[PDB]
């Protein structure tokens, strides 16, 4: 009666509070896009990331590893070597590959290598829009638009340094053609010189062996002997990588790679001692 | 006597190529962090040394 | 013909002792770019196919050579020069995962054509013995491409621009694993994997470098939380 | 009101910039909850 | 006349990649504002 009426009346505007005082305390999950380009020396191709990320009191924001997975991976387009072959062909000559060119001289086509980068990345910019307005959902896009999308542009073994001033340049231009993207979209694109980077053969096999450990669920917080983690011999199509008892007599020459010191993992992680080896003779081509 | 150092401060913002490494004396638990970073040129010569 | 198209480029733009390990790989660096590639009194290549001579090739120029390239020692690299000197001093029993779009293909074809049993084991002569078989096949022109039949009426498929350099790499696991054996430390299983699954049966994310990269900025709570959310997109704007 | 260095007053007196300032001059854990978390905190 | 040209427009490249190198190396300051809601028994 009126007893029921008002002790359920009560525990409504109680468990309204309860509900109100929780949201304040707990930790809200937001999604959040991570884009990552793959430059080589074939191809230069886009790859959307989808991942969680918690925002707790005081504590900040940080990204839920285990949720990191791939959307899709986007179409091949022309490698950053051809970008820079061609530049060399009309502003420097064909005969650049034999007789020498002064590197001063090619200083003053600046905007015409801005021009070069700014056409790849327009394509680039508008493979990666396709995928993230086709496989995220309505209230997906909301989270994903509002956090802000880093972007990773890699350089991988194959591109050749050209041993002047080319390479550096283009890619000063190519992290202000990410900085500054269409605002059509509303997908916030942004990276700095830590992000985007041309990458080694020993980089890119140490990146690899983080990858299948991650994925084999090996890497993580917990230790279970120095964590027990699996090797990896990758064969790729411009270089080759072999990165991999306990406490061994190594020699002088040869340095065991440490991923902790080498800040490629934190201090929070089991210490792993690998062997990273590289080979440009033994890739594919 | 026996080999010869040379042993001089790195210039800013030099090439260092892959073959090379340059020396950190704060990375090498040298020199404490509160002493200012400084990367070297560390060589040593058995073929140059007196004897 | 064309030099951007050429296979040796990489090798021939990149070439104290640099110099000599260059020339001793016929990669001499004082000659122009056109003959620095360009096979000398050479004008038709004609296949032999012979899988142990294909082997012993790969294993004294591209896993063991006696006079090896540079392999310099930067910040990620250790300072092998060669793949024999690296299972030679620091072999590990550690579990081992073989990649590589080209380095799979090896595998998948010999156990589609019955010749590699079903099960991985990972044995070296196993996979020689299948791989002795397949590569000694002849060549004949067909109607609908050219097709590679089997000796002893074993199968028979389609020529390609993936399939003709596949014996190459079937000698280069070969040897690559014949190092492996030969160490003091084998590992605890051999697998070929193109994607890990995860618990949902499906795989996250696809083989590479790609989520290393993101990991190694992800991983630093701090650091991640300056760049790219502190600053963040508000940071280039004026 | 105190003026600062133009001459005009930049604020009025009271405990309104003290409010502020309490909260913005711990540099850490006001990027942490007011740029790492931010506005994207209350969001479903 | 053709040295006077080269030299000026390698001039313009070389401080177009300075001005664009030093924007991601140097801070960026950003406006923002703050709100205090004064809550008192009168107002």
């Amino acid at each position: 009666g009126v007893d029921a009426d008002t002790e359920k009346r009560i525990n409504v505007g109680k468990t309204h509070l309860q509900t109100l005082r929780n949201l304040e305390t707990r930790c809200h999950d937001s999604l959040q896009a991570l884009v990552v380009i793959d430059a080589g020396s074939s191809s230069t191709r886009t790859n959307v990331f989808l991942a969680k990320t918690r925002s707790c009191p005081n504590k900040g924001r940080s990204i839920d590893p285990d949720s990191i997975q791939l959307i899709r991976e986007g179409k091949r387009f022309t490698g950053l070597r051809v970008v820079l072959e061609e530049w060399l062909d009309t502003y420097a000559g064909k005969d650049w590959e034999s007789r020498p060119v002064d590197a001063r001289l090619l200083f003053q086509y600046v905007p015409q290598m801005h021009e070069g980068a700014k056409k790849l990345m327009q394509l680039l910019e508008e493979d990666t829009v396709a995928i993230l307005d086709s496989q995220l959902n309505e209230e997906q896009k909301v989270q994903v638009k509002a956090l802000g999308i880093p972007v990773m542009l890699c350089s991988t073994a194959g591109v050749r340094d050209f041993h002047e001033w080319y390479r550096d340049a283009l890619f000063v231009l190519l992290r202000h053609l990410i900085n500054n993207p269409s605002p059509a979209h509303g997908y916030k694109f942004f990276t700095n010189p830590f992000w985007t980077r041309p990458i080694t053969g020993a980089e890119e096999g140490l990146f690899a062996f983080i990858t299948l450990n991650h994925l084999s669920r090996r890497l993580g917080e917990d230790p279970a002997r120095r964590n027990d983690l699996a090797g990896v011999v990758e064969v790729g199509g411009a270089s080759a990588q072999i990165v991999f008892q306990e406490g061994t007599v190594l020699p002088s020459s040869v340095r065991a790679v440490n991923l902790q010191r080498e800040r490629l993992l934190p201090e929070r992680y089991p210490s792993a001692d690998v062997v990273s080896v590289s080979f440009m003779q033994l890739g594919m081509a | 006597g026996a080999s010869a150092q040379i042993v001089f401060p790195l210039q800013e913002g030099t090439v260092l190529p892959s073959s090379v490494r340059a020396v950190n004396l704060q990375r090498e638990r040298l020199l404490p962090e509160r002493y200012p970073s400084a990367d070297v040129v560390s060589v040593s010569f058995m073929q140059l040394g007196m004897a | 013909e064309d030099v951007r198209k050429n296979r040796l480029k990489p090798l021939a733009t990149y070439c104290v002792t640099n110099e000599m390990q260059c020339r001793e790989n016929s990669i001499d660096p004082t000659k122009p770019l056109a003959e620095r590639m360009k096979i000398e009194n050479c004008s038709i290549i004609e296949g032999t196919g012979n899988f142990d001579k294909c082997v012993s090739q790969v294993e004294s120029i591209l896993v063991a050579p006696k006079l090896p390239l540079p392999a310099n020692i930067e910040a990620a690299s250790s300072g092998f020069e060669s793949v024999d000197q690296v299972f030679r001093f620091a072999s590990s029993t550690a579990p081992m995962f073989i990649t590589g779009r080209e380095m799979l293909a090896s595998i998948d074809t010999l156990k589609d054509h019955r010749l590699l049993r079903s099960d991985f084991s990972g044995d070296v002569e196993e996979l020689a013995e299948a791989a002795r078989e397949f590569c000694s096949s002849e060549v004949i022109i067909r109607t609908d491409g050219p097709v590679i039949q089997l000796p002893n009426a074993r199968g028979e498929q389609k020529l390609n621009s993936l399939n003709f350099d596949l014996c190459k790499t079937m000698a280069l696991t070969v040897s690559l694993l014949r190092h492996m054996a030969a160490g003091e430390n084998q590992p605890s299983f051999i697998k070929w994997e193109k994607s890990i699954a995860g618990p949902d049966g499906k795989p996250l994310a696809d083989l590479g470098w790609q989520v290393g990269v993101i990991l190694h900025h992800v991983l630093f709570t701090e650091e991640w939380g300056r760049t790219a959310y502190e600053a963040g997109y508000s940071h280039n704007l004026e």
